[PDB]
């Protein structure tokens, strides 16, 4: 061959796309299950 | 491989964590005598 | 007379339980089980914000419940060993009345009708303060003087 191999970072554009739309997803649904626990807690301690 | 392992832990955990808010949310209102949970936690929020 | 019950261990009596409405309510750092055999079968929830287990009262015992308020008037109240007098937020005894050991009995309004239990208290010389859990409408809540020790 008369070219260089290729690396990780070497992929499609359409392949890429996909894997922001699966990461974004879950990452999503662990920050509102973190703020609900949040706002919980802090009333819980003030209250008291 | 790895990767569906990973993803599989991130979804427990945030289940994980909304059971853990439900349950010290309520709590409260079943020790006091006589008292009733309001509409609003009995039903949609802390059920 | 008959809505308190003694908790033992080992033959030891280290407190009360008390039946007031359609809840068994005994405190939590009290060692030992319940007397009554029927009572002693029922599963109890903790919460360590409150010191407080409860369940609920069976059908055949609801004859037995003590009736309750949540109105405090500033005035004097009566007790096992005497009167105590509520003034201020707190509770004031008279200075050497009451010892370790005697956790867990109910304070009575003119009436007769439950208002707090009692769970420690503190030392000062010519009166001395309490350290209870009394509630308010819909929720429960704690009071603990500064020093008070558990009894």
């Amino acid at each position: 061959a008369s070219h260089t191999t290729l690396g990780v970072q070497d992929i499609s554009t359409t392949a890429m796309s996909w894997v922001q739309k699966i990461t974004g997803g879950v990452g999503l649904i662990v920050a509102v299950a973190a703020l609900i626990l949040i706002v919980v807690l802090c009333v819980s301690f003030s209250r008291h | 491989s790895v990767a569906s392992f990973v993803l599989l832990s991130m979804v427990g955990t945030a289940v994980g964590m909304c059971v853990c808010a439900r349950r010290r949310c309520i709590t409260p209102y079943e020790l006091t005598p006589g008292a009733t949970v309001p509409f609003l936690l009995s039903l949609l929020c802390c059920v | 007379n008959d809505c308190i019950f003694e908790v033992k261990h080992e033959g030891k009596v280290m407190g009360y339980a008390c039946l007031v409405g359609d809840k068994v309510m005994k405190p939590a750092h009290v060692k030992g089980t319940i007397d009554n055999a029927d009572l002693a079968k029922l599963a109890f929830k903790r919460s360590s914000k409150y010191d407080l287990e409860c369940a609920q009262i069976p059908v055949h015992m609801k004859s037995d419940a003590s009736k309750f308020t949540h109105e405090k008037p500033e005035g004097y109240y009566n007790w096992h060993h005497g009167a105590v007098q509520y003034s201020g937020g707190r509770f004031t005894i008279p200075t050497g009345a009451g010892k370790p050991g005697d956790s867990g009995r109910p304070i009575f309004d003119n009436k007769g009708r439950v208002v707090a239990i009692v769970l420690g208290g503190a030392n000062e010389g010519a009166r001395t303060a309490l350290s209870v859990v009394t509630w308010n409408k819909d929720i429960v809540t704690k009071i603990t003087p500064e020093g008070a020790e558990e009894w």
